[PDB]
């Protein structure tokens, strides 16, 4: 049961490890495509800036 | 002879520990049924997220 306690406590670590990491992806969630929203919407102009 | 004796006798209970102390081991086996599953619960849903 102490082996259980240890793995369960390392797992209430682990579940929370991946939990707390998990939202950083939501932090990317803006910077992944709104970043694209800058890049493509800009280079559609840079290619039209020659004109 | 003309003898009829039909008789009975009584039992000696072997000392089967003769205390509740058995419970504590039984409490450990409770907890290993109890505290184990949620590991898998949060495990499968940790894997979902």
């Amino acid at each position: 049961e102490n082996s259980i306690r240890e793995l369960h406590d390392m797992f209430m670590d682990m579940a929370m490890l991946v939990e707390s990491q998990g939202e950083m992806i939501d932090r990317i969630e803006y910077n992944v495509e709104h970043a694209v929203d800058y890049v493509e919407r800009a280079v559609s102009d840079t290619k039209k800036a020659v004109k | 002879m003309a003898e009829d004796a039909d008789m009975r006798n009584e039992l000696e209970e072997m000392q089967r520990r003769a205390d509740q102390l058995a419970d504590e081991s039984l409490e450990s086996t409770r907890r290993m049924l109890q505290l184990v599953e949620e590991s898998k619960d949060a495990g499968i849903r940790t894997l979902v997220m």
